[PDB]
């Protein structure tokens, strides 16, 4: 079955980093669209970065600014997101991308998805002294 | 099971009648068996009076009892017929329902003549286990628990030798009905591919006689046929394989009780009489239990044709997000934000397609032959879903507003004209069914659609035949127009619907077009440059890539692609 | 008659069923036969000798009951499905002679129905037949012969009971008829809005008449369980009834019995005997009734077929018709008139234009005139009802339509793309045509840049219709699609719709440059691409306007000014 694992992180006081590894079941880096999402609880849901294909595609937020460092796996399947000086702004339930994709195009990043709402599991990750 | 579950599930809102069935059933199976038992019992009361007496007493009994039994036979069938035509329209209106849901992709890649198959063949396929093959059913176990209850009445040791070859006769059925499941489906499917080719072949068969391509077409056909003939004699022959071979194992059950039963009556255990009387009583449950074998194979036939018809009932359906948002206060605000699409999946056709469009804006899109321009009209119509991108319509996006509400104030005219088997007025009518003879009439006048509505034989009540062959393709071109502008959309594309239509009709037609078009969001479609000048904002795209943008007079001094369109009209 | 023809290839079949179908019928009446002896000349005997001697033996007889009961099923299958291919191919022949008038006589969707619903009812017909042709009247005048041999007198009682009979199977013989014709019509009424649906589900969706078309669908279903449950309540009524009146007879054997017996005293035991076989009776007159309601469902779905090869096409080979295999392309109109129905109005009227053979002829002229309708004369689509066409000094008419269609290739207006693959579509005009002549039409049509840029080329899915691929892919593919098999005649009914200015010069100019000395028509509606043509002929109203060069058509001509006049 079609479906991704997201872990990483535990509580860090606002300016430490956090390794968030997205790693996918039955699916491959080197084809398939899978991005991370800034999601709030009871808010609107954000995205942070759709990396795609094996040859590689260059993303990030526009919110925080060049600080969510990207890195994919080719033989173990896992996106790592370290969060480079973490700020109280972007806390909440966090979700990767399923299907949607196919090769490499230019993902501006929100996906559709029609099982649920996006598939991975959300992580909490609090960031407030 | 899967299906066996699923079919006669359906008979579930119906179980109150279905124990009616069996109760009315009972009656006429404890009495249809009895009839020879119920003449021998007034002989035995009138064997010394011999003529009259109590002769003319039991003679009054035994009429009654028919009369009841012809009384309840019509009744069983009454009920049960509205029963089963109501299970056969269930899962033919379940098939046509899901159709409407089921994605576009679905129809461009599966044969017309297979779904055509799948309502009336497979249908008419299940029409015979619902009827009086579920009355036999009921009649069948009665009359074996009857005949059991009348067996270890007269003997206990020998009624088990009856009994214990019998999971042995279940056991052989059970390898004959697979079989017959097993060649039933590949009947039904290659019969599904076959009429494929019968639909294929009649739209169309102008392009057959042409080519001479008759002989290939029929020797098309042989090579179907002939793998319907072979697989159809092997799927024939296990559907009614079983009664005969039963028959073998019914007389290894005669000999059986004339040895085991013969042992008893030699060394004086249980009188010949015993035996004698026990051949006859055996023979009422030999009967019904190898009916029911029978009707076991006759379900798993209806099994493989039913397995048929979920195979749609499925396929995955167009879905609204549950929380959906109906659109209030049409304008048209066409916005597009980076859209990257691919059609075939295996070639990309678009890449980065973005563009914003004020409410109540003429706007043209034109290139070469076989860019991308049809599909950002599919992609706006939601047929083939965004796989990068975002298209938001009066401010809210594609996916959270409802396709019925999304598409409420979107008309097109598509490449392929498409015509209806209703009437011309009823064509006409699409979109807007509330709307009266003068909008109708009026309507066809402004875009010169009437001069051939009344040289029509019938005028606007004429019948239209198969995609509207009854008229030219400039003709039908122009009743879509006046079909598309009737149901007054705020969201207007008009994809080729000027190509067929002669340069002299189009410029009479030029300006009254243009005059129904203002205040609304208005995107055309066509290679004929010198009637797309008028739009505000003009879009070019060359291998699904916006290459210029901008004003027709813009276009001109660029000296681009635009240019080299213009310029080799002439 | 016309029936019986498709029963004559398979006679072998046809023959043997009834020889071994009596062996079938004495071994399974000979079940008490043994099962007597192994009993009281057996058992009742004392000696052992006896009982193995009926043991083993039947075995044997059953033996002989159980292979000929497997092996009748064979034989009666293979037949049926023989009988149902071989008249499917002897329909599908005549569905392919018929015209675009044919269509509104015999529906759209009729068509498809009668090809399989039809066909499959009356396979199931053959199967019925075969199994009682010499099991029914075996027992039937072979049993009427067994009740008088036990009692004569009392065999009188059976003829009272024949006239409320005999009047009961006319009944639903005539009833059945007029019954099970509306059940054939209403089968093609759901067969039209499920393809109505199909055929051109993207309309549906852009107006929202998806509810609209549900009503349609649930309407037509309604008519249809209506119809069913009329005719099939004619057989719930008359099976009862059918036992009621066989029931009357049954007390009327009591009621003759008692009189009958009353000093004889040896007649006794066979009105005993007589109603134990009556159960016989009972059960085989219920399998009789059975197949009666099949011949009254098959009747009305023999009188569809018949009508297949009774219906004349209006396009048919010639009895006076000669071989012309050379044509040179010469192409002659004679005071033609033409009407596409009775009821229509002149389509084409006064027409009189010779064309040169070997010359690019140009037709013009507005929406609803008769261009495509002229065009169709040519390669013989359409009889006119007044005067004639002429291909190379002889008429269209009297010319085999193998040599005539074999050697005139025609493009029409609405292009149709097959299921297939590209290598087999274009093989349409020449099957026999190699990979380069294939390749060389592609690239004057200018369509052969795609086919290399997909991922399977020339043998990529192909479907049916044309919207595997957009509409002037598939345009463009109709062109070069003539150009394999090479044509002395060629016709372009609107040859450029879809295709850009750019493209339009490439394949109108790439045309003229490798067909030399041919005769083509081409159908514009743009004037500078008609100049390029050697002659242009106009029509409006059915009616000729001219003919000649563009610059005598401006002065001559007063249709094809107001064209010129409405472009700049
Ligand atoms: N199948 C048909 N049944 C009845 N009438 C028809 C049929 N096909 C064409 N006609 C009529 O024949 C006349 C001329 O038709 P065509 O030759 O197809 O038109 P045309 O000159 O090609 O027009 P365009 O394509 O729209 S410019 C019209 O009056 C049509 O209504
Ligand atoms: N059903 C389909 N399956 C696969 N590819 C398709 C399909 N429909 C369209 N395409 C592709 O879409 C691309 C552009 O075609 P469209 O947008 O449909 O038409 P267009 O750009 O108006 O071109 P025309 O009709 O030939 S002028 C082509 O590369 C086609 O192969
Ligand atoms: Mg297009
Ligand atoms: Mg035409």
């Amino acid at each position: 079955q079609g479906q991704l694992v997201e872990s990483g992180g535990g509580l860090v006081q606002p300016g430490g980093s956090l390794r968030l590894s997205c790693a996918a079941s039955g699916f491959t880096l080197d084809y398939y669209a899978i991005g991370w999402f800034r999601q709030a609880p009871g808010k609107e849901r954000e995205g942070v970065s759709c990396i795609s294909n094996s040859g590689g595609s260059t993303k990030y937020a526009d919110s925080v600014k060049g600080r969510f460092t990207i890195s994919r796996d080719k033989a173990k399947n896992t996106v790592y997101l370290q969060m480079n000086s973490l700020k109280p702004e972007d806390t909440g339930v966090y979700y990767c991308a399923a299907d949607r994709g196919y090769s490499e195009y230019d993902l501006p990043c929100d996906l559709v998805i029609y099982g649920m709402d996006y598939w991975g599991k959300g992580t909490p990750v609090t960031v407030s002294a | 099971t899967a299906t066996l579950r699923r079919l006669l599930g359906y008979l579930r809102p119906h179980t109150f009648t279905l124990i009616m069935v069996f109760v009315f059933v009972t009656v006429s199976s404890i009495l249809g068996v009895l009839s020879p038992y119920l003449i021998g019992k007034t002989i035995a009361v009138v064997f010394v009076p011999r003529r009259f007496d109590l002769l003319p007493r039991y003679m009054l009994i035994l009429g009654t009892i028919y009369a009841l039994t012809s009384l309840l036979f019509w009744l069983q069938g009454k009920i049960m017929l509205t029963l089963s035509q109501d299970v056969v329209f269930r899962l033919r209106k379940e098939l046509f329902e899901k159709l409407q849901r089921v994605p576009v992709g679905f129809f461009d890649r599966t044969p017309h003549g297979d779904i055509i198959s799948r309502v009336i063949n497979d249908v008419d396929n299940i029409n015979n286990v619902l009827g009086n093959s579920i009355i036999q059913f009921f009649s069948g176990i009665v009359t074996l628990a009857g005949a059991v209850i009348m067996m270890f009445r007269v003997n206990v040791i020998l009624s088990l030798v009856t009994l214990s070859i019998v999971p042995l006769t279940v056991l052989i059925t059970q390898i004959v009905s697979s079989q017959t499941r097993k060649y039933f489906y590949e009947n039904q499917r290659v019969l599904g591919q076959l009429n494929g080719i019968i639909e294929e072949d009649i739209s169309g068969l102008t392009v057959i006689k042409l080519f001479t391509r008759e002989e290939k077409e029929m020797e098309k056909f042989d090579r179907v046929n002939e793998s319907l003939r072979k697989v159809g004699t092997k799927a024939q022959i296990f559907s009614g394989v079983l009664p005969p071979l039963m028959n073998m194992v019914n007389n290894l059950g005669f000999a059986l009780i004339s040895g085991f039963g013969g042992w008893l009556a030699l060394k004086d255990i249980i009188t010949v009489g015993t035996i004698a009387t026990f051949i006859g009583y055996s023979r009422q449950f030999t009967r019904p239990l190898n009916e029911l074998s029978n009707q076991f194979n006759m379900i798993q036939m209806a099994l493989a044709s039913a397995e048929r018809i979920f195979e749609i009932l499925d396929l995955e359906e167009e879905k609204d997000d549950p929380d959906a948002v109906e659109l209030r206060e049409v304008r048209g605000e066409i916005e597009f934000k980076n859209v990257w699409f691919s059609y075939d999946k295996k070639k990309p056709v678009l890449k980065d397609i973005t563009f914003h469009i004020k409410p109540g804006q003429k706007v043209a899109l034109v290139g070469p032959t076989g860019s991308g321009k049809t599909t950002i009209v599919n992609l706006l119509m939601r047929f083939y879903d965004v796989d990068r991108g975002q298209i938001l319509v009066d401010g809210i996006d594609i996916r959270k507003i409802k396709r019925s509400s999304l598409r409420s104030s979107i008309g097109i005219v598509l490449q392929d004209t498409i015509l209806f088997s209703t009437t011309v007025k009823e064509n006409l009518k699409y979109g807007n069914p509330g709307a009266t003879d003068e909008e109708i009439k009026e309507a066809a006048k402004l875009t010169h659609s009437d001069h051939f509505i009344k040289h029509l034989p019938e005028g606007y009540e004429t019948v239209l035949t198969d995609n509207g062959e009854d008229l030219s393709q400039g003709q039908r071109q122009l009743l879509a127009i006046t079909r598309a502008f009737l149901a007054n959309p705020k969201i207007l594309i008009l994809d080729a619907a000027t190509s067929n239509v002669d340069t002299k009709t189009e410029k009479s037609i030029q300006a009254a077009m243009w005059k129904l078009m203002e205040g609304k969001t208005s995107i055309i479609i066509a290679h004929r440059l010198n009637t797309i000048k008028n739009a505000d904002l003009i879009i070019v795209l060359r291998d699904g890539e916006i290459v210029e943008m901008g004003k027709h007079d813009e276009l001109i001094q660029k000296r681009g692609f635009y240019y080299e369109l213009f310029t080799s009209q002439y | 008659k016309t029936l019986a023809r498709y029963l004559k290839p398979y006679w072998i079949f046809a023959v043997l069923a009834p020889l071994f179908m009596v062996v079938e019928v004495i071994c399974d009446l000979s079940q008490p036969t043994l099962l007597a002896r192994i009993v009281a000349e057996g058992i009742a005997r004392g000696d052992f000798s006896l009982v193995l001697k009926t043991g083993i033996l039947m075995l044997i007889v059953a033996l002989i009951g159980a292979v000929g009961g497997i092996g009748c099923t064979v034989f009666a299958s293979y037949a049926s499905q023989n009988f149902g291919a071989d008249l499917r191919r002897d329909l599908f022949r005549k569905v392919l002679s018929f015209s675009i008038s044919n269509v509104n006589r015999f529906h759209t969707s009729s068509l498809i129905t009668r090809l399989t619903n039809d066909v499959t009812q009356l396979q199931n017909l053959v199967m019925m037949l075969l199994r009682i042709v010499v099991r029914a009247p075996l027992l039937f005048v072979g049993g009427i012969v067994m009740a008088v041999s036990i009692n004569v007198k009392l065999s009188s009682v059976l003829i009272f009971l024949i006239p409320p009979i005999v009047l009961l199977f006319v009944w639903l013989t005539k009833k059945g008829n007029p019954l099970f014709r509306k059940i054939q019509e209403s089968t093609d009424e759901v067969n039209r809005v499920v393809r109505e649906n199909l055929l051109g589900v993207r309309v549906v969706r852009a107006f929202r008449r998806e509810e609209y078309e549900n009503e349609n669908f649930r309407k037509a279903n309604e008519s249809l369980r209506r119809s069913i449950i009329s005719a099939f309540s004619l057989i719930v009524f008359a099976l009862p009834l059918f036992i009621f009146i066989v029931n009357m007879g049954m007390i009327a054997v009591l009621w003759f019995g008692g009189v009958l017996v009353r000093n004889n005293q040896m007649e006794i035991g066979s009105i005993m005997a007589y109603t134990n076989y009556l159960m016989q009776i009972m059960f085989s007159l219920m399998m009789i009734g059975n197949i009666l309601n099949f011949i009254v469902r098959a009747s009305a779905s023999a009188k569809r077929v018949l009508e297949v090869l009774n219906e004349k096409p209006a396009i048919e080979e010639a009895d006076n018709a000669l071989a012309l295999p050379n044509v040179e392309g010469s192409v002659s109109f004679e005071n033609v008139e033409f009407r596409y129905f009775e009821n229509t109005d002149p389509v084409l009227s006064g027409v009189n234009f010779s064309v040169k053979p070997g010359s690019l002829v140009a037709v013009l002229g507005e929406t609803g005139s008769g261009k495509s309708t002229l065009m169709n004369l040519i390669p013989r689509l359409i009889d006119p009802e007044r005067g004639r066409v002429e291909v190379d000094e002889l008429d269209v008419r009297t010319v085999k339509l193998k040599d005539l269609r074999g050697h005139i290739s025609a493009v029409p207006q609405e292009t149709v793309l097959f299921s297939g693959t590209i290598k087999e579509n274009l093989k349409w005009g020449r099957e026999d045509a190699t990979d380069d002549e294939i390749v060389e039409a592609a690239k004057i049509a200018q369509i052969h840049d795609f086919i290399i840029s997909l991922p399977e080329g020339y043998d990529s899915r192909v479907e049916r219709g044309g919207r595997n691929f957009s509409g002037g892919q598939k345009q463009r593919l109709s062109i070069a699609r003539a150009l394999v098999k090479k044509p002395k005649v060629l016709i372009l009914d609107d040859c450029t719709s879809s295709v850009d200015p750019i493209t339009e010069k490439r394949i109108l100019d790439g045309l003229k440059r490798y067909t030399k000395g041919c005769t083509t028509f081409i159908i514009t509606q743009k004037i500078p691409t008609a100049l390029l043509a050697d002659k242009i002929l106009v029509l409006h109203e059915g009616k000729v306007a001219g003919f000649g060069t563009h610059k005598e058509l401006l002065e001559h001509c007063k249709p094809y000014r107001e064209i010129y006049e409405s472009q700049f």
